[PDB]
Order: structure tokens, then sequence, then C-alpha cells
RNA sequence: CGCCGCAGGUGCAGAUCUUGGUGGUAGUAGCAAAUAUUCAAACGAGAACUUUGAAGGCCGAAGUGGAGAAGGGUUCCAUGU
RNA sequence: CUCUGGCAUGUUGGAACAAUGUAGGUAAGGGAAGUCGGCAAGCCGGAUCCGUAACUUCGGGAUAAGGAUUGGCUCUAAGGG
């Protein structure tokens, strides 16, 4: 909602700025066996814990 | 790449090939076999009669609930259909083909399909909602299509 | 010649007859543009707005009896398009359609 | 080419509805360029964009 | 891997068996609740569906309008694909 | 039904107008003979002026039942500050 708490705000923040694609260099990377950022998460498929 | 059926000489044959493409395997399979031996440039019309519906594609093994059409006579059946998205994508195809034997530095007007293949390609999900909570697949069937055309006149 | 201009009636009544409600209107701009392929042999038929307008008039379901057109066969030759003909067809106000002919009219 | 945006601001500069928003359909691509309030306020005194004025819904009958 | 001994989580068609994959059904059922679309143009390789204009309709203020609470959490806004 | 505001017909379109269906109408003559059963449908319906039974806990029954009128136009009276 608009109002929320300083901690849900907080914790909102956290789960935006990793949501986020894989840097593109990551896959040059010496044994890297990364592909993509498989927890990528999107608002209206699968909803925050809280 | 490996073809199958390789041409009698691969001096006078051209070839063309797409994998993984968004038609219907059945329909592109039915619409393979009806230009399959034709001179390039009756299968260009042909195809493009399709599209225009001045011309049918007989539907002969995937043929379950095909309606009848007075088009279908001109083979000797009573099924047919109009695949418009299979009558591009071979299209496509056939211009790339023509391409190809140009580089060859091979005549185009006496180029004839010999050889055409529709193969299974894999399926991709998607889902459909049902009556009481269930989830269905709602598959799509892409398909790999190659072919080859050689010089005869 | 080629780029000759004619002035038609349509019989719109004829060619809806039969129609649900809900597309005699839709119908009767398809027919005028069959009319118009037909007479002047030309794929590509323009339906003026303003033709558009009077077919539309009487809302969508009591489109008019009649129609007075004008069939304008004209020149593509100003981009590189399959038909270099093409067949502009416009509104004629009429106030009666009794002895009405198919006239050729001049530019 | 798409004047979603523009419409959606010259609605709000002229305080009416989309619906009385009018474009100029033939000088559309000097109208793509306005991508700014101040822009369109340009545009609307230019007579590119035009407030169309009330549909009449006369009380003449019921008088 | 053969031979002499040794030791087993040692042999599958079934168990509405377990997991995975694939068929026929089948290009079938179907994509039918709430009246409705049409003309021209633009961009574009490509237009029934995008945008603009024109027309015909609908919601009809107990709205298909304008704003909030709960809930969602960036879905908001530009540009691009 | 319309104005302000909003939308594009509700996750597709085109062509036809077979059966069967779903939703909605009409039907001569008869009028529940249909059916377990008037189910479903149909009849009635607003307002004004009349007029209203048995029974009753005297409150009701009661819009009982039943009947007449209803448009448009031109006026005429009455009702105020
Ligand atoms: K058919
Ligand atoms: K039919
Ligand atoms: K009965
Ligand atoms: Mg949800
Ligand atoms: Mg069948
Ligand atoms: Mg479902
Ligand atoms: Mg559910
Ligand atoms: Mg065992
Ligand atoms: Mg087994
Ligand atoms: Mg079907
Ligand atoms: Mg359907
Ligand atoms: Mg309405
Ligand atoms: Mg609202
Ligand atoms: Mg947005
Ligand atoms: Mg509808
Ligand atoms: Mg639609
Ligand atoms: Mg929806
Ligand atoms: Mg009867
Ligand atoms: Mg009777
Ligand atoms: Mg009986
Ligand atoms: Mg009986
Ligand atoms: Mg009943
Ligand atoms: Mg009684
Ligand atoms: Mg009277």
């Amino acid at each position: 909602s608009s109002h929320k708490t300083f901690r849900i705000k907080r914790f909102l923040a956290k789960k935006q700025k990793q949501n986020r694609p894989i840097p593109q260099w990551i896959r040059m990377k010496t044994g890297n066996k990364i592909r993509y950022n498989s927890k990528r998460r999107h608002w209206r498929r699968t909803k925050l814990g809280l | 790449v490996r073809y199958s059926l390789d041409p009698e000489n691969p001096t006078k044959s051209c070839k063309s090939r797409g994998s993984n493409l968004r038609v219907h395997f059945k329909n592109t399979r039915e619409t393979a076999q009806a230009i399959k031996g034709m001179h390039i440039r009756k299968a260009t019309k042909y195809l493009k009669d399709v599209t225009l519906q001045k011309q049918c594609v007989p539907f002969r093994r995937y043929n379950g609930g095909v309606g009848r059409c007075a088009q279908a006579k001109q083979w000797g059946w009573t099924q047919g259909r109009w695949p418009k998205k299979s009558a591009e994508f071979l299209l496509h195809m056939l211009k790339n083909a023509e391409s190809n034997a140009e580089l060859k530095g091979l005549d185009v007007d006496s180029l004839v399909i010999e050889h055409i293949q529709v193969n299974k390609a894999p399926k991709m999900r998607r889902r459909t909602y049902r009556a009481h909570g269930r989830i269905n697949p709602y598959m799509s069937s892409p398909c790999h299509i190659e072919m080859i055309l050689t010089e005869k006149e | 010649n080629e780029v000759v201009t004619r002035e038609y009636t349509i019989n719109i009544h004829k060619r809806i007859h039969g129609v649900g409600f809900k597309k005699r209107a839709p119908r009767a701009l398809k027919e005028i543009r069959k009319f118009a392929m037909k007479e002047m042999g030309t794929p590509d038929v323009r339906i003026d707005t303003r033709l558009n307008k009077a077919v539309w008039a009487k809302g969508i379901r009591n489109v008019p009896y009649r129609i007075r057109v004008r069939l304008s066969r004209k020149r593509n030759e100003d981009e590189d398009s399959p038909n270099k003909l093409y067949t502009l067809v416009t509104y004629v106000p009429v106030t009666t359609f009794k002895n009405l002919q198919t006239v050729n009219v001049d530019e | 080419s798409m004047l979603r945006l523009q419409k959606r601001l010259a609605s709000s500069v002229l305080r009416c509805g989309k619906k009385k928003v009018w474009l100029d359909p033939n000088e559309t691509n000097e109208i793509a360029n306005a991508n700014s309030r101040q822009q369109i306020r340009k545009l609307i005194k230019d007579g590119l964009i035009i407030r169309k004025p009330v549909t009449v819904h006369s009380r003449a009958r019921c008088r």
C-alpha cells in the first residue's frame, strides 16, 4: 500500500535491487557455469513472502 | 550440414534449410508433399495461389476433420486446405534456395525440387486453464525443413 | 482510354438484402468495393471518407437503398506497387434517383 | 508515428478530456517531436492542437 | 575381458508400480456471457487489431467517469527491443 | 435516451445461414384434452373516479372482487407574493 513502514519499504528496496539481469562479463570468467539469473522474480507471477 | 538424401551430384544442386520454424508440422508436411518434384517457377506460383486460395494442397495423411473443397480434384483427392503460413515459410525457403543457386552460378530457370523434408522440432510449452482448477498443455509443433533443388530440362 | 471516370448508381438495397442488422453498413462498403472492382477492373479500390459517411449516415442497419457514386480510374504511378491502376470512388449527392443513367463524366 | 503521449499531454494542458483533443492528422511529424508540456503549449498556440467544442445537447425541445 | 576362487543392493511385462520421455485421439474439441464496427492516412519488411483524423455506436453520474482504504511492490514515466 | 468523462464489444477474424442446440418472439380453431403436478409460458399491471364480500384477535381482509377513463390541440375556472 501507500502507507508502509520503514522496515517494509527497506525490505522492498533490497528485493528490487537484486531483481536484475546478470552482467554480461560474467560469462567470460573462467569456469563460469552461469547462464542467467535463475532468481529473477516478476511482480505478477510470484508474490513476495510478506 | 548433414542433409538426408545428398544430391546425385552436388554441382548442379543447391540446398536450403530451416530449424525450429513456427509453422504447424502437419500443415507444412502436406504443403511440402504437394510442391515436391515441381519446377521452381511452378512451385512459386502454386504457393502464391495457395495464399490466394486459388489452388489448394491436398491433405492426405493428416486429414482428420479436414473439409472438402472443389480444388482438391486437381489432385486425386477430396480433402484440401490453404495453409497460408506454411506457404509463406516454404516461399521464403525457396527464395533462399534460389539465392544459393545463383551463388554457385547455376541457372535458376531449370531448378526442380527433387528433395524436400519436414521434421518435428522440439515442442514449446504454453498453458491453458480448464474447468476444475486444472492445467493442460498448450504445446506448439514447430518443424525443421530442408530441401534440395537440382537442374534438369 | 484508361484514366476514365464514370458516374454510377448502386442498388445498395439489392446487394444488402438478407444481411443482419449489425452487418448491413459494413457489408454495404464491401459490395461498393466489389462493384468498383467489377466495372473498373482494378483490385485497388479506395473509398472516399465522404462516401463512407453517406453509407453510415442512417446508422448501421438502415443503409440507404440507392447511392450515387463516381468511379475514377487513375494511375498509381506514384510508388512501386503491384497495381499500376487504382479506382477512387467518391460520393455524388442527388435529390432523386429516377431516370439516372450511367454517364461518362469529363475532367 | 505514435502520439499517445501527445494526446495525454494536450488533454492535461487544455484541461479537457482526450475526447476533445484534436491533433492535426497532416502535421503528425511536428506533433511527434513535442515531448514536453511547453512544446504542446506552443503547438496549441500554433493551431496544430485544437480543443474541439462540446457536443451539442440542446434544451430547446425541453423548453 | 578370459580362466581359478571370493562377495552381492545380481537378471522384469505386469504391481490403477516409481521417475522420465513419446504416440493415437487430432490439426480434433475448441478460441460463442455483457448490441459494433467502418473509411482514409502515417510509421513500418509486414496492419482486421498500433497511432492520427473522420463517421457510427456503447457505458449513461447506483458509469465502462474522477479519487482513496486494504492488498500488490516499481506494475508508475521516458527511450529502445 | 443524452452532455462531461471514458471505451472498442471483453484472449481471434472472414465466408455462409444445414441439422441439433442455447437465448428470444409469433401462431388459425380449441383452451390443460399435455404432465406426477399448469412445470414453463401466458393473463394482470401505472394513475384518476367509483365500488368492495365471507371471516376477524375489530387492527385487518383490501390494490379484496368488479367497472369506467387515459392521446393530441384550443381554451375556461380555482388555488399566491
Ligand atoms: K471447404
Ligand atoms: K455454412
Ligand atoms: K391438466
Ligand atoms: Mg494475483
Ligand atoms: Mg474426427
Ligand atoms: Mg479454460
Ligand atoms: Mg481456479
Ligand atoms: Mg534388487
Ligand atoms: Mg519394465
Ligand atoms: Mg474446429
Ligand atoms: Mg467457437
Ligand atoms: Mg446509451
Ligand atoms: Mg473509478
Ligand atoms: Mg506504462
Ligand atoms: Mg458481440
Ligand atoms: Mg473484437
Ligand atoms: Mg478481460
Ligand atoms: Mg393459438
Ligand atoms: Mg385463438
Ligand atoms: Mg389431465
Ligand atoms: Mg394423459
Ligand atoms: Mg411459473
Ligand atoms: Mg380474498
Ligand atoms: Mg380528450
